[PDB]
RNA sequence: GCCUAAAAGCAGCCAUCAAUUGAGAAAGCGUUAAAGCUCAACAAAUUCACCAACAUAAUCCCAAAAACUAAUAACAAACUC
């Protein structure tokens, strides 16, 4: 991994780039002939928002996603993993993947409400005051429709709107 | 993925390959310079100054120049042909006036090139420009070869010249 | 660096005289004096006429059924004439002039008393029929761009198709209807009268195969 | 080049890019030179001196900017991206000057 | 076959062996051969 | 400030638009520019137009660079017509010989464009031929003894009929 | 090139040629007219990139809730044993 460092010594600015050692892929994948990382490690339709050990492999230390041209995922798996990382960040997993603000960490605010499988952003959804009748019911979306192809061991489909 | 669908060569890339081959085969001085983004009026001015000394500039796509270069005997020019490129092509390599006219523009750096199958850097080009003419050096090689016999004759004739100079200084003393 | 591809050249196409769309009359030269019933079968079902290209290369395809009257005709004519190039493009109709009389009654009239009075004329259009057909030495991108407006302003759903796009969509429909996975199809069940479904179905459903419902047409319904 | 032209480079005296074109890590520095020596960057200020030092055995490509605030920005670019160097140089120029 | 390495003047210490081998072919011959060499070189060049 | 292109007459440099407001907004005065232009082109036949480039500097100073006259003017003069043809390709305006084209190319080669471009006279002759094709002037190989006048008579009759037809169309549009 | 007060790629009509490795008498903004900002062409790279999203009524919203422990389950009639 490359790091950009700045040195200030008497109105002289030195910008330097330092390369450190990075971990590599595990030596024995279960499906070596697969072109995609997930689809060759056999994690397709297997991960979720809880699998932080997989979602944290390719994200920036400030919680941002990594480009597909650099990672190598197929487009659908990239979108799925992006939505899963969003849902994990909203649910509260990956707490060390946030920027450190020493000036903003002191003014504590209202306690964080616990949530999970959050599809939209908490600051953009409006409360459903009408809620509809039985025939026209305003259903509340839960989870993402991109994870509708995951393996269902119980056989029942996932209720994406409830 | 399925096997490779081999892409077929077209007339444009054939023309480009043939032109690059003709350039690398016919002329002698092949200088590589960085294609700097200047005003087209200044580009035309440099083109005029180049055609004054009968040297031309060419621009070829990397996609057709890199494979030809790594297939030919010019594989040592690969670190030069990555970014923007300018091929200074000329018969009768005369680097003196070339470096003279390139010195006027400060931020147009000479990358390198080849002088008669001799790959040189900027310092090599400067040294070749400062080097005398081929006629001068081939006339001076004969002198440097016969210099041994010349100094032998001078040192065998210096013995009477020593006494001669002794007599001259003794005369000049008074 | 990108390769230089050749451009399509049109020399065999001939632009005929009067390439613009001709004016259509609101009422035919001989008005129908006898009032006719509103047969909705001229809207129901698939189109049998004007389903293929005659001389042009692009057209406006109707994915549903409806009525075209003088307002629609004038809209299409004006838009196409003002957005076309008469030196390189020509257009022609594929639907006749409004001929079917539509009767109306005054406001405040009670039910009964007889038939109303002929208000205006319409042109019945079924699903899958071409409305305007264009050709010339032009490409499809510009024609599609300026024909999507007319296709949207038409009553029924419509698309700006060409020969290639029409054949592509028909072959795609064939591929879907041939590689469908579930063994139960509307055509099979209706033809075999499985579960006694003919009691709720219609005698025209045996030919519509569940793709046409009234005046609407669902092209993704096999 | 456009981001530099829209910055008002009038407050810079000398910019020298010293590199060796026969290396494997001079791509970013060469593009930095071509971006800082564009026509728009030339015409936005004519008092600036842009030098391109070409060596063969230096093996350490770097850039040096001395601008009239008495300020010296020195960046030894061996692994930095051209975009990162451009943004750093632009932010520093707009911060001091 | 390939091209040269194109060295610079920073650490220039290796000369091509041809200019040394010509010096050895020069220094391995006699004075009559030196006379023939410079007479031939003076007539041709 | 920047460069300004302007096709100005030889000695007819008026201090009004379409050159007054531009130089005034740039900051340079107009009377000084007109004086300089007239003293620089006093040796030129007053009336013929030529392109020039005015480089206005940030200190409200200006320099002038005058080039060769317009190719359209050269062709109109060599053909003997005052105004070009309206419908190029369908009608013929004048008749110019390749000799006249070569002379025009030789006189025009000493300009900014063909000076910055080291190019033989062949491409300049090609440019003159293209400009003549745009103007509507035909270029015959070797045909000028009296058929030039024979075509000039027909051209004058055509221009007279065209003027009468234009007046008739104007009157029709007026009474309609 | 004509028209026009001005018509400079761009109210309009006609041609649509010409050098450069490479740039349309110009496909969009802009000026009274220029200027100026883009698009396409070379040189620099090359993740994917065609259409698809659309407010509302009056007494008070309207079961509560729930995305994974195995389901051609189970519970369910005046039907049938
Ligand atoms: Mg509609
Ligand atoms: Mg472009
Ligand atoms: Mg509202
Ligand atoms: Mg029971
Ligand atoms: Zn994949």
């Amino acid at each position: 991994f490359r790091e950009v460092v700045e040195i200030l010594d008497g109105k002289t600015t030195i910008i330097e780039g330092r390369i450190t050692e990075t971990p590599q892929e595990s030596p024995n994948p279960p499906n070596p002939t697969g072109q995609c990382p997930i689809c060759r490690w056999n994690l397709k339709h297997k991960y979720n928002y809880e699998d932080v050990l997989l979602l944290s492999q390719f994200i920036r230390p400030h919680g941002g996603m990594l480009p597909r041209r650099i990672t190598g995922l197929c487009q659908e798996e990239h979108l799925k993993i992006e939505e899963c990382v969003k849902m994990a960040h909203r649910a509260g997993l990956l707490p060390n993947h946030r920027p450190k603000l020493p000036e903003g960490f002191v003014p504590k605010s209202k306690p964080r409400l616990n949530r999970y499988l959050t599809r939209w952003s908490p600051r953009s959804v409006k409360p459903i005051y009408n809620k509809g009748h039985r025939w026209n019911k305003v259903r509340m979306p839960v989870g993402s429709p991109l994870l509708k192809d995951n393996v269902s061991y119980s056989g029942r489909p996932l209720l994406l709107y409830h | 993925p399925p096997p490779t669908p081999p892409q077929e060569e077209t007339g444009l890339v054939r023309l480009l390959r043939r032109e690059i081959a003709a350039v690398f085969r016919d002329n002698r001085m092949i200088a590589v310079c960085q294609h700097v983004a200047l005003s087209a009026e200044d580009k035309l001015l440099l083109r005029h100054q180049l055609r004054k000394h009968k040297i031309l500039m060419k621009i070829f796509p990397n996609q057709v120049l890199k494979p030809f270069l790594e297939e030919s005997k010019y594989q040592n020019l690969l670190p030069l042909f990555v970014g923007h490129n300018l091929l200074l092509v000329s018969e009768e390599p005369k680097v003196k006036e070339m470096v003279r006219i390139l010195k006027g523009i400060p931020f147009l750096p000479l990358l390198g090139g080849c002088i008669d199958d001799t790959i040189l850097s900027r310092q090599g080009f400067i040294n070749y420009s400062k080097l005398p003419s081929l006629a001068l050096v081939q006339g001076e090689l004969v002198g440097g070869l016969t210099f041994l016999t010349a100094q032998t004759y001078s040192m065998l004739q210096h013995q009477p010249r020593q006494l001669t100079a002794l007599l001259d200084q003794y005369v000049k003393q008074q | 660096f990108k390769t230089l591809l050749p451009v399509p050249t049109f020399e065999d196409v001939a632009i005929p005289e009067k390439p613009k769309l001709r004016f259509v009359e609101r009422v035919p030269l001989v008005p129908k004096v006898r009032r006719e019933r509103k047969n909705l079968s001229d809207i129901r079902g698939p189109s049998t006429e004007a389903t293929e290209f005659t001389e042009g290369r692009f057209a406006i395809l109707a994915l549903g059924g409806g009525y075209l009257h003088w307002g629609h005709f004038e809209m299409m004519r004006l838009t196409i004439n003002r957005s076309m190039d008469p030196k390189n493009m020509f257009a022609l109709w594929r639907v006749p002039a409004p001929f079917k009389p539509i009767t109306r009654k005054g406001m405040g009239q009670r039910m009964g008393g007889g038939k109303g009075a002929i208000d205006h004329y319409v042109t019945p259009v079924k699903a899958g029929r071409l409305i305007v057909e264009m050709g010339g030495r032009c490409e499809f991108k510009e024609v599609q761009g300026f024909l999507d407006l007319v296709a949207h302003k038409l009553p029924f759903p419509a698309k700006a198709v060409s020969r290639e796009t029409l054949e592509k969509m028909r072959k795609d429909q064939e591929e879907r209807e041939r590689n469908n996975q579930n063994p139960w199809t509307f055509e099979r069940i209706a033809t075999a009268n499985m579960l006694g479904i003919r009691k709720v179905l219609s005698p025209y459903d045996l030919t519509h195969k569940g793709r046409y419902w009234g005046k609407f047409y669902t092209p993704e319904r096999v | 080049a456009a981001a530099l032209a829209r910055l008002g480079l009038r407050a810079v005296k000398q910019v020298r890019v010293q590199f060796c074109p026969f290396e494997k890590n001079v791509e970013s520095t060469r593009t930095f030179l071509q971006a800082v020596s564009s026509e728009k960057v030339r015409c936005t200020n004519l008092n600036c001196s842009v030098i391109a030092d070409v060596r063969h055995d230096g093996s350490e490509p770097c850039v040096d900017v001395l601008f009239g605030d008495g300020h010296r920005l020195i960046m030894r670019g061996a692994h930095l991206t051209a975009q990162e160097m451009l943004t750093a140089f632009a932010s520093h120029i707009q911060a001091r000057g | 076959e390939a091209l040269a390495g194109a060295p610079l003047d920073n650490a220039p210490k290796e000369y091509p062996p041809k200019i040394q081998q010509l010096v050895q072919d020069i220094a391995s011959l006699t004075l009559l051969e030196i006379s023939d060499l410079n007479e031939l070189l003076k007539k041709t060049l | 400030s920047g460069m300004i292109r302007a096709i100005v007459r030889a000695g007819q440099a008026r201090p009004g638009p379409p050159l007054g407001p531009i130089l005034g907004q740039r900051g340079v005065s107009i009377n000084q520019f007109c004086k300089e232009f007239n003293e620089k082109t006093k040796d030129i036949k007053e009336g013929i137009p030529l392109p020039t480039k005015i480089f206005v500097k940030p200190d409200r100073t200006f320099e002038i660079k005058i080039g060769q006259p317009t190719v359209s003017y050269f062709l109109k003069a060599a053909a003997g017509i005052e105004k070009g043809a309206r419908h190029t390709g369908k009608e013929v305006a004048g008749l110019v010989t390749l000799k006249h084209v070569y002379e025009i190319a030789r006189v025009k080669a000493q300009d900014d464009a063909f000076a910055l471009q080291d190019v033989p006279l062949s491409s300049v002759v090609r440019s003159i031929i293209g400009s003549a094709r745009s103007l509507g002037i035909r270029v015959v190989k070797d045909l000028s003894s009296e058929e030039l006048a024979a075509f000039q008579k027909e051209r004058a009759l055509f221009l007279a009929a065209q003027r009468e037809a234009d007046l008739a169309a104007q009157a029709e549009a007026a009474k309609k």
